[PDB]
DNA sequence: TCAAGTACTTTTTCCGG
RNA sequence: AGGA
DNA sequence: AAGTACTTGA
């Protein structure tokens, strides 16, 4: 049933979800508009842990003797404090950091940190240290413009949808939402130099692969979505073993929109 | 209708399937005595001629692709990335 | 809008579609002790203009068919008051994306 | 061997358009008829050898086509035809959509 | 093997779905269709110019078409027809006939209801062609009376008219394959108290559905050119050919004809009798009886299994097997015959597991490498190649099993005369032998997953068993407790292409199902692989040298 | 594999009516005097005289000469045997139809040069006569209105007498002195 | 769409319950087709089987011989875009590789 | 009459072809066929018009083969005759029948009785004559008929033809 | 006019006498 | 009547 | 094992 019933469904060159009818099902394949097989399980850290700490982390106030870049992380931190127009930049970074931060705690209620997004960021930055050899007590050639810009340029390229207009050029920002939460959490100017430890030349590398696989992890137009999403229902149901009726029978129950169910609940 | 090249809007990259359907039909062409438009250094396997034509991006082949509105947009294989 | 205690007789209710190009919407005071759109699992439905939606239309070469439909009744479509062929932008969150944006039209 | 429906399935899930028809059809059941052009059955005397074509009953000698289905839907077709069912086969469009 | 045809090649893009109009049926017919008797020109064995190829398909195997010339594997069969003694309602339309004739007026073929109701209005405004014809339904119904004037369009006191007759409209109810109606009639303004029973005849229904205005019946579901109303009585039957209905011709003289071609001969004898009863004199009920009958052969040749009991059984209890039988769900037709099918170059034995074969490798008997075969075209390429194979024969290796040149036919290699001294040319095909690295289609049922299916390499080997490596046991969901799998070998470069680009088995690796990998490490090497990685396990050079040697990439260092 | 043409009609079930052809200037489907050139614009119906005609396919059998030279690089009496030659270079010689149409035009023709043939169409194309009747006065010479009014029986009301006959003088006059 | 969020929640908690793990799309996918219709439709018969579909599709699964009658009464027009009216008719599905076409460029063949 | 139409053929190339002379081959694959032809629909296709600009188009590449298929629309001079078109024509062939006319790339022909009264067949001649008070018709006589009605063949269209009313006979 | 039983419908993994 |  | 549709008395 679950395959009869989706089978004519597929992704299409205008990254739409229909049936033999052309009737649009979902605007975007499952909502992100990506192959589920270029997806892993990260963590977006922006989420949890206490107020205090966020700002530990993601905080660089270069107009405070003790929230600045130390010069031993970067070469421009002896020149770079002060830099008013600089702190202009930091302080875009941070307000957008705390805007996700606020944003990511309406999406997932609970606070949970570990999503399946595409593109595994974790490995790009472990794999640019071992590729560059990067020396953990040298200090960067990067600027905050370098990094701060970088990140902001990297964005624009994450393309999901191509469409010249505005109602295409939204649904594309609206797909790519999550992922940058997840890219701008990753990717802040302290994180960068404090945690990673990159060079220009391995930042610049971690922005081209990031891109490079990002656009890999889209789904391909002619993905028979329907047979599979039908299957992958299908197959877990067959290796299937207050009290709610529950497991092969409520499955059963569910796809048959079952007017007199058998365990009826409120959860006030 | 056919969209003009100057508004197409699919992706620039080449689909996993474009890439099998193409190297399926060239691969039958080659082996149905279609000449073949690249040195075979050695080469005997009409895939792996085929493979060496999509390398070099000299295979004569244009993907249509329909939009569900019956429209489509014509890409040369020559144009589409293949990061596959 | 007449918000109506316990019932309109069905002599009343013949006079509802009796005057237009005025409309007229009735509502059991005891379905609005509660505000639904507030719910959990209501998301911010948005109702489309005559141009916004010849454009929604436009930009996925759709035919009125092909989008998923509202119904009439529906309790989100009777709150925003929603006419046959109208079409709503729900804009919901996603675990997937963040936050996606689906469209229904009237029934 | 059976080539079944949900070996079908997974044939479409994996998007092997061409190896699924294959199966369907070179593989197993594969026929050719000469149909009409005006009212799409299976009716063409194709006495293929002499060339003549016709469709007495449209005296259609021209508007013929032929065309490749299993011998099990021509089968299926001649079936609903003999239940007063008309599955009329056309190679043009006229709807669009 | 299908001969050239000059007809243009083209795709079926569109089904038009209707109904036949007896004058269709009579002039796409190339027979009727006039005996009972299949053959036997008066026990002559050979067709009688009656039933079966009165000009229709054709039996013998040898002795061409008598319409086309072409001969059974290329004559698709011809269809004849059987003029009807009584018009009969066709057993899939009876509900939807009475519905249509609840709708219009049993005696001037006017909607009981029209553009003067509002909820007529309403419900005629309904763009689906069933949804509106539904509603259309549930209205006109419950109108008892075809009215000659309705209030206007304004007010109830200046009542205009609309379409003529007053006439009652009958109470219509089923009595199996019979629709009658109950009139509610007038006497002293009460009555009923005892209406007016009769039972409603095809023939008039037809005459009503055929007064039915274009405009009228296109309201209701119906479309004037390819389902008119009066098409679901039938006048005029379609005889389907002997290859829809063969016999099965067990040795020289003896028959076998099929259910339809008995069934046939019933409806034709029945018709006959009805036919005869009413060109002389007419015992009246003698006729209404001989219709009833040939209504319900008409009826059963098509749906059998019908609610109202009796079941039309062959003479051997077994009832008649029914067309709607035929393409009936799982086994039969559309399921059975069209969404599945048995396939050539397809083989099965028992799975056994290899932890010396590749994950993407297939383990094949050489008896199955042997007879599954792959048709290779004659190129400059493979020209030595395949002249080996040729050589070779069917019965070595590497060999072959058929030569089929430019010119249609087809060499066996096993006993031409010519399988030693045969001159390959360019673009002949060489049927060879699955080898070596071949892409196969290898599967375990039930095929739950898109992993059911995945593409493999051949490798040949000894030893009835399809081989299979350990870490590909899983998405097949196989163990080697007695399972059997299946093997489908692609015939294109094409479709090769297919399963070697998209469906092979380290393309599976990481699943969308649930965005993991759906291989691993199982059994023995998971076992080992703990009990190797302690602290504690230590290896000495002799056994270093030799782990290091069966890594195949290993570096050398 | 037969040839399709511009006019699209969707002939679907109903078979008929297929009127009679006449020269009431009920000619074909395809034979229309609103047709479509491939570019997909409305176009009108070509008719040739015989001499038109003639002109049309020496032009383009003469083209085709020069092009099939250029991809090989890496009296009327007389007109008829130089026409001969022409086929024998350009034709693949089984259409023996054109061969015998090349002989029939250059014997039938009544305009042998293109400055005269310009001329003729011209003439007749101001008289917004259907290109059928246009075309057969080029072909068939006419002396008596009636003449022309009888054998192209369409002119019938069409045109004055006196008109036609105007016209029928200057086609004479233009006529070949072979 | 608040009956689609519990829609989901319930078949989530099925699979969840088993202890296994289906990718979110997959759900979301028989969750938003049971949904766009307007209200819950059945993966039923009677549900998803009776929408405006192609009959050949429709056919093949649970009510064929009736469903072909009903399109021969109504004159149904097979618009022949699913998957199962191509496999019926032995024909290359729209489905990834069928779903676009392939063509010569007489202009870049001569360029090579 | 004798018509210029734009008409189109959908050629089947084999993949062997898909070299550089391919549109060569398909122009003059063209030729082959549509030149000479002859049908109903469209008359006798005599001259295929602008050779150096056919349109060829883009060859869908049919799927199970690897041939590719071609709409290869063009233009040409058609003959399609009709009944009541008057044509001059040369007598072929005479017997005591009629004769026939050789009128373009077709053949009409006169009944005895589609002829006036007065021409008598005259079986006595060098070649067979019909004979009148003032004409003789023979095998090489130039005539003018009107066309009666038309016979679609195969190869050709055949038809019938008088010379009894005003304006038509011998030239 | 509307609740309740009536007719009556329909499916169910894969592969030898 | 059995097999996974 | 659970339905759709239709018909029956308050
Ligand atoms: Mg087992
Ligand atoms: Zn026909
Ligand atoms: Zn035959
Ligand atoms: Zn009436």
């Amino acid at each position: 049933r679950l395959v009869k019933a989706l089978e004519d469904i597929m992704v299409h060159y205008d990254n739409t979800t229909r049936n033999s009818l052309g009737n649009v099902i979902q605007f975007i394949y499952g909502e992100d508009g990506m192959d589920a097989a270029h997806i892993e399980k990260q963590s977006l850290d922006t989420i949890g842990g206490s107020d205090a700490a966020f700002e530990k982390r993601y905080r660089v106030d270069l107009l405070n003797t003790d929230h600045t870049l130390d010069p031993s992380l970067l070469e421009s931190g002896s020149e770079i404090l002060g830099d008013l127009k600089l702190q202009v930049l930091l302080d875009e970074e941070y307000k957008q950091l705390v805007k996700d931060r606020k944003f990511l705690r309406e999406v997932f209620v609970d606070g949970e940190a570990n999503w399946p997004l595409p593109v595994n960021i974790r490995r790009i930055i472990q794999n640019a240290q071992q590729t560059f050899h990067i020396d953990h007590t040298k200090p960067s050639d990067l600027t905050i413009k370098d990094i701060v810009l970088g990140v902001k340029d990297l964005q624009e390229n994450l393309l999901v949808l191509r469409g010249k207009n505005e109602i295409i050029q939204n649904a594309q920002r609206d797909a790519v939402t999550l992922f940058c939460c997840l890219l701008r959490s990753r990717l802040a100017t302290r994180r960068v130099l404090q945690e990673y430890r990159l060079t220009k030349q391995a930042f610049d590398w971690v922005l081209s692969n990031i891109e490079a696989q990002f656009l890999r992890s889209v789904v391909h137009p002619g993905e028979m979505v329907g047979v599979l999403a039908a299957q992958s229902i299908g197959e877990p149901a067959t290796q299937m073993t207050k009290k709610v009726t529950s497991g092969v029978p409520r499955l059963k129950e569910i796809l048959n929109v079952a007017k007199n169910m058998k365990t009826p609940s409120l959860t006030v | 209708k056919a969209i003009p090249k100057d508004q197409r809007a699919t992706t620039p990259y080449m689909t996993k399937y474009e890439r099998a359907r193409i190297l399926g039909t060239r691969a039958l062409q080659i082996s149905m005595n279609a000449p073949v438009f690249v040195d075979l250094e050695g080469e005997t396997d009409p895939l792996r001629i085929a493979m060496k034509e999509l390398a070099e991006k000299k295979i004569p082949l244009v993907i249509r692709r329909y939009l569900p509105d019956g429209s489509f947009e014509d890409w040369s294989v020559e144009e589409l990335i293949v990061d596959l | 809008i007449f918000v109506y205690q316990n019932n309109i007789t069905p002599s009343a209710m013949k006079l509802v579609p009796s005057i237009p190009p005025a409309t007229i919407e009735t509502f059991n005071e005891a379905a609005l002790v509660v505000n639904i759109t507030h719910h959990e699992l209501v998301p911010k439905h948005i109702r489309l203009s005559s141009d916004e939606k010849r454009e929604l239309l436009k930009r996925y070469r759709l035919k009125e068919s092909q989008l998923p439909r509202i119904q009439r009744a529906d309790p989100v479509a009777l709150y925003l008051g929603l006419k046959r062929g109208e079409v709503v932008k729900i804009i919901r969150k996603s675990e997937t994306s963040g936050r996606y944006a689906s469209y229904r039209i009237c029934m | 061997l059976r080539f079944g429906e949900m070996e079908r399935d997974c044939m479409i899930a994996h998007g092997a358009a061409s190896f699924l028809k294959e199966r369907l059809m070179e593989a197993s059941d594969a026929f050719r008829v000469h149909i009409c052009g005006i009212c799409g059955l299976m009716t063409v005397i194709a006495k293929l050898n002499h060339n003549q074509f016709e469709c007495k009953g449209c005296d259609n000698k021209i508007d013929i086509y032929q065309i490749h289905i299993p011998y099990a839907a021509k089968l299926l077709f001649q079936e609903l035809m003999a239940m007063n069912i008309t599955p009329r086969l056309y190679t043009d469009r006229s709807r669009d959509f | 093997g299908q001969q050239y045809s000059s007809a243009p090649l083209r795709t079926v893009k569109e089904v038009q779905f209707g109904l036949f109009s007896p004058e269709e049926v009579r002039a796409i017919s190339v027979a009727k269709i006039r005996f009972p008797e299949t053959m036997d020109e008066t026990q002559t064995r050979a067709k009688i110019g009656g039933l079966n190829d009165p000009r229709l398909g054709s039996i013998d195997r040898n002795l061409k078409c008598q319409t086309c010339q072409e001969g059974m594997n290329e004559c698709p069969g011809h269809f004849g027809h059987i003029d009807l003694a009584k018009p009969v309602f066709h057993v899939g339309f009876i509900a939807k006939i009475k519905k249509v004739c609840e709708c219009v007026c049993m005696h001037c073929g006017k909607l009981l209801l029209d553009e003067h109701n509002e909820l007529m209005r309403q419900a005629l405004a309904i763009k689906d062609s069933k949804k509106r014809f539904a509603a259309i339904w549930t209205l006109c119904k419950t109108k008892m009376v075809c009215e000659t004037d309705v209030p206007s369009e304004d007010d109830p006191t200046q009542l205009v008219s609309r379409g003529g007759c007053g006439n009652t409209q009958p109470t219509i109810r089923k009595d199996g394959l019979k629709l009658v109606g109950s009139w509610k009639k007038d006497r002293a303004t009460g009555d009923a108290d005892e209406p007016e029973l009769r039972v409603l005849s095809t023939e008039e229904i037809l005459n009503i559905f055929k007064h039915i205005s274009v405009k009228d019946f296109t309201s209701l579901g119906f479309n004037e050119v390819f389902s008119r109303p009066e098409w679901m009585i039938l006048t005029c039957l379609p005889v389907p050919p002997p290859p829809v209905r063969p016999s099965i011709s067990f040795n020289e003289s003896q028959r076998g004809e099929d259910d339809l071609t008995f069934k046939l001969a019933d409806i034709l004898k029945a018709n006959i009798s009805l036919e005869t009863l009413e060109h002389n004199g007419a015992p009246h009920h003698a006729i209404e009886e001989a219709e009833s009958l040939l209504q319900f052969h008409v009826a059963t040749y098509m749906d059998n299994d019908i609610a109202g009991q009796p079941q039309a059984l062959q003479k051997s209890g077994r009832p008649v097997k029914s067309i709607r039988a035929r393409l009936k769900g799982k086994e039969g037709r559309i399921r059975g015959n069209l969404m599945g099918k048995r396939v050539d170059f397809s083989a099965r034995t028992v799975i056994s597991g290899d932890p010396n074969l590749e994950l993407d490798q297939v383990g094949v008997p050489k008896s199955i490498a042997k007879t599954l075969t792959y048709p290779e075209v004659v190129t400059p390429y493979n020209i030595d190649r395949l002249t080996q194979l040729v050589r070779n024969g069917p019965n070595e290796h590497p060999g072959a099993k058929y030569v089929i040149r430019d010119s249609g036919d087809r060499i066996d290699l096993r006993y031409s005369k010519r399988a030693g001294d045969i001159q390959l040319q360019y673009g002949w095909k060489v049927e060879r032998h699955i080898m070596d690295n071949d892409p196969v289609l290898f599967n375990r049922q039930p095929s739950l997953h898109k992993m059911s299916m995945m593409a493999h390499r051949v490798k040949v080997i000894p030893y009835s068993t399809f081989r299979l490596n350990l870490s590909v046991t899983s998405p097949y969901n196989a163990d080697f407790d007695g399972d059997e799998m299946n093997l489908h070998v692609p015939q294109s470069e094409e479709t090769r292409a297919e399963l070697s680009q998209l469906c092979a088995v380290p393309l599976q690796i990481v699943s969308p199902q649930s965005n993991k990998p759906c291989m691993g490490i199982v059994q023995d090497t998971l076992c080992g692989i703990r009990k190797l990685t302690l602290r504690d396990t230590f290896i000495e050079l002799d056994q270093v040298l030799n782990m290091l040697y069966w890594v195949p990439d290993w570096d050398g260092v | 594999v037969s040839t399709s043409t511009f006019q699209t009609r969707r002939r679907r079930l109903k078979k008929v009516e297929e009127e009679e052809n006449a020269a009431t200037l009920q000619l074909g489907q395809e034979f229309q005097l609103k047709q479509i050139n491939h570019q997909g614009e409305e176009e009108e119906l070509i008719a040739l005289n015989l001499s038109e005609a003639r002109l049309v396919i020496k032009e383009a059998l003469v083209e085709r000469r020069r092009a099939f030279k250029r991809s090989q690089k890496k009296t009327r009496e007389k007109e008829l045997e130089s026409i001969d030659v022409l086929l024998e270079q350009t034709t693949g010689g089984n259409n023996k139809d054109l061969k015998n149409t090349m002989q029939y035009l250059t014997n039938f023709s009544r305009f042998r040069d293109q400055e005269t043939v310009g001329a003729v169409i011209q003439l007749l194309k101001s008289t917004g006569l259907h290109p059928f009747e246009v075309a057969q006065l080029g072909s068939l010479a006419c002396d008596t209105a009636d003449e022309a009014k009888t054998l192209i029986p369409s002119l019938n009301n069409k045109i004055s007498d006196d008109e036609l006959e105007r016209i029928l003088k200057e086609l004479s006059n233009l006529e070949t002195l072979y | 769409e608040a009956g689609r969020a519990a829609l989901y929640k319930e078949v989530y908690n099925v699979i969840a319950s088993d202890g296994s793990y289906v990718n979110y799309r997959h759900m979301a996918l028989l969750v938003d087709v049971m949904t766009t219709q307007g209200g819950l439709t059945s993966v039923t018969r009677h549900g998803f089987n009776r929408s405006n579909t192609g009959a050949l599709m429709r056919c093949s699964f649970e009510e064929t011989v009736e469903i072909l009658f009903e399109a021969g009464a109504s004159a149904e027009l097979d618009d022949c875009r699913g998957v199962s009216e191509n496999v019926i008719l032995g024909q290359m599905a729209p489905i990834g590789t069928g779903a676009f076409d392939v063509m010569i460029d007489e202009e870049s063949l001569v360029k090579y | 009459m004798f018509f210029i139409k734009d008409l189109s053929l959908n050629i089947t190339l084999h993949p062997s072809f898909f070299g550089p002379r391919m549109k060569q081959y398909l122009k003059t694959k063209l030729l082959e066929e549509v030149e000479g032809s002859c049908t109903g629909k469209f008359g006798y296709i005599l001259c295929v018009l602008d050779y150096d600009n056919i349109d060829i188009q883009r060859g869908r590449i049919l799927p199970t083969d690897g041939s590719a298929e071609f709409n290869v629309k063009y233009r040409a001079v058609v003959f399609k005759p009709f009944k009541g078109e008057v044509v001059d024509g040369t007598v072929v062939s005479c017997s005591q029948h009629g004769f026939e006319v050789q009128v373009g790339p077709m053949k009409v022909f006169v009944t005895k009785h589609l002829m006036p009264q007065d021409l008598t067949f005259n079986a006595g001649s060098n070649p067979p004559s019909y004979q009148s008070s003032e004409d003789v018709i023979t095998i090489k006589s130039r005539i003018r008929v009107k066309i009666e009605g038309c016979i679609s063949q195969v190869s050709s269209i055949h038809a019938i033809g008088s010379i009894k009313e005003d304006y038509l006979g011998a030239i």
